[PDB]
RNA sequence: UUCGAUGGUAGGAUAGAGGCCUACCAUGGUUUUAACGGGUAACGGGGAAUUAGGGUUCGAUUCCGGAGAGGGAGCCUGAGAAACGGCUACCACAUCCAAGGAAGGCAGCAGGCGCGCAAAUUACCCAAUCCCGACACGGGGAGGUAGUGACAAGAAAUAACAAUGCAGGGUCUUGUAAUUGGAAUGAGUACAAUGUAAAUACCUUAACGAGGAACAAUUGGAGGGCAAGUCUGGUGCCAGCAGCCGCGGUAAUUCCAGCUCCAAUAGCGUAUAUUAAAGUUGUUGCAGUUAAAAAGCUCGUAGUUGAACU
């Protein structure tokens, strides 16, 4: 109305579309983590590039500068809270050495697969889509949920649905009828 | 060589302005030839009427019949030459079929061995190519 | 050419070629199953290797 | 979680006075309003502007001139 | 510079300075630092695209300022208009006419014709933002909501747990399944609560709702560029394919039919404009003996550059 609603693109197309040394790594990552497509890879590469660019623009200034000191912390707190960085060992230079592997292992899908109840990351994705997952206090219905270091302990099965009881029925009821 | 004085900005800007006209790309943009004398005034596609079919001959080293047609534009009045991509479509296409003409992909240049042809047909009778070919759509009874 | 045109001999091979019917095939998974099938046929179930061929559509 | 707003007027007169009409209809304190369509109302207003006076004089004059 | 072009005096007009206008007196003002004229498919800016940097292109369009309400011109009202959903006359159009006349302007909201490659309903409502008025109470095609789509951005249906022998692998695990079967099934179907001016939708509601047409994923390519066949059949420099190189004259990995594979994915290709690559516009940062390029040579004013020393 009065002002436009800002929208932006999150995925970036690589300059070389059919690099062998890049396609094999992307296919290996997709097969390992059960990603839908490579749009997730593009989006993660895009945000990582944004973080790296901000860190580089910060590091190109001298120390004890008010702007560099003020901005060199906020990225560190965000990374530590999101778990992208470790519980400790920060030096404002670890920001430039992140990987797509750790960014993708930081998603909620990796955590639910690691805890189990699916035997495979694809089944973990199926569980996360079926709304049967109880990640945190509020149910989450997205594999790309970046999970912090505080919501990894509330994950278990749902009270409702056949996996939690509550008169399953459905296919069970059909088999009982037949 | 080139001026390098601290107060030579005007000289450098003027020389660049004069020399940029020698650029083929800059000349083709700034002359306005697309809207002045080009068959297409910047339009991607244009409708027209088939005039006749011409059997152009391929240049060296190839040798074949290109199966081209001549189409008169309805919005400009300029008679141009058209290229039919597939085979066996010149029989389907008759005179006064309300064809649609577009570029060839060489930025207005002749593509391949076809001599003096810069446009290609995309739709016939307002139904589109490759649709009547696979017997999905049929030509209207006009 | 010059002032001539071959409007009668066009599409000779397309008109005279024999026409066959497509071979019947049951349904095939599409999507993440297709990605898993490609992953499963790439390296975990190697059958075409040795010499670096990595052939996926061998000729017969 | 289910969140909403609550506006207690701690009185009946205050609630019945300071309240939107659709809110009053939702509580169902009084009967709704049955009127003509918006287009019909606007057209009737236009005809009323075209006619100057009470309105029956035009009918009287038309009857006099046509009978 | 006539018929105001530059300046002075005096006056007129304006709400007000002012050659805005008038009478007289002087010939002045700009310009190679590009005056003036012409073109602009030029409303300007905040801004947008590409992004080492420098740059290049675009910007009618959600915000600000200017202009217009078919082209001009004049005028009343009003503080405020040279107003057009105010008026008047001409120019080009349209209309009822009884032939005396009358009467208008959607580059506003909807809808129609035509130009077209190219772009939506003759819908609901003042409930939210605000505006107007005599004013809690009225109105507002401003504005909010919805119907329509292939595309403008963000999230994700087309699956999956085992028994099974073979290829196996090293007693733990993948694949071809004319195989089964009990599972979690969501798209829809209905209904309830919520949502909203009324709704639609979202969220949410028990419950019905797959055993294979389950409720069949497509778009391009498979010589190099650039990833994936010298496979089987038809033609034989013909049809044609083809962004360039290039393939085709009876063994066609490049023509058309089948099989399979490769890339993206509910999206893909094509045509055009533009950007990066373009160190092929080069201030950064080009090149000039032979690839394009040192005036035949000299003087010379703008312009550029200008020894050291306080």
């Amino acid at each position: 109305p009065s002002a436009p609603r800002k929208q932006s693109k999150t995925y970036k197309v690589p300059r070389r579309p059919f690099e062998s040394a890049r396609l094999d790594a992307e296919l290996k990552l997709a097969g390992e983590y059960g990603l839908r497509n490579k749009h997730e890879i593009w989006r993660v590469a895009l945000t990582l590039s944004k973080i790296r660019r901000a860190a580089r623009e910060l590091l190109t200034l001298d120390e004890k500068d008010p702007k560099r000191l003020f901005e060199g912390n906020a990225i560190i707190r965000r990374l530590v809270r999101l778990g992208i960085l470790d519980e400790s060992r920060m030096k404002l230079d670890y920001v430039l050495a992140l990987r797509i592997e750790d960014f993708l292992e930081r998603r909620l899908q990796t955590q639910v697969f690691k805890l189990g109840l699916a035997k495979s990351i694809h089944h973990a994705r199926v569980l996360i889509f079926q709304r049967h997952i109880r990640v945190g206090k509020q149910i989450v219905n997205v594999p790309s949920f970046v999970v912090r270091l505080d919501a990894q302990k509330h994950i278990d099965f749902a009270l409702s649905s056949p996996y939690g009881g509550g008169r399953p029925g459905r296919c069970k009821r059909k088999r009982l009828r037949s | 060589g080139k001026p390098a004085g601290l107060n030579a900005a005007r000289k450098l800007r003027n020389h660049r302005r004069e020399e940029r006209w020698a650029d083929a790309h800059y000349k083709k943009r700034l002359l306005g030839t697309a809207y002045k004398s080009s068959p297409f005034g910047g339009s991607s596609h244009a409708k027209g009427i088939v005039v006749e079919k011409i059997g152009v001959e391929a240049k060296q080293p190839n040798s074949a019949i290109r199966k081209c047609v001549r189409v008169q534009l309805i919005k400009n009045g300029k008679k141009v030459t058209a290229f039919v991509p597939h085979d066996g479509c010149l029989n389907f296409v008759d005179e006064n079929d309300e064809v649609l003409l577009s570029g060839f992909g060489r930025k207005g240049k002749a593509k391949g061995d076809i001599p003096g042809v810069r446009f290609k047909v995309v739709k016939v009778a307002g139904v589109g190519l490759s649709a009547l070919f696979h017997e999905k759509k049929e030509k209207p009874r006009a | 050419g010059k002032v001539h045109g071959s409007l009668a001999r066009a599409g000779k091979v397309k008109s005279q070629t024999p026409k066959v019917e497509k071979q019947e095939k049951p349904k095939q998974p599409k999507g993440r199953a297709y990605k898993r099938l490609l992953y499963v046929r790439r390296f975990v179930n190697v059958t075409n290797m040795v010499g670096g061929k990595r052939r996926m559509n061998p000729s017969s | 979680r289910t969140t909403g707003f609550a506006l207690i007027y701690d009185d009946v007169e205050a609630m019945k006075k300071f309240e939107p009409h659709y809110r009053l209809v939702r509580v169902g304190h009084a009967e709704p309003i049955q009127k003509v369509a918006r287009q019909q109302r606007k057209q009737r207003k236009n005809r009323g502007k075209k006619v100057f006076g009470t309105g029956k004089r035009l009918a009287k004059r038309k009857s006099k001139q046509q009978d």
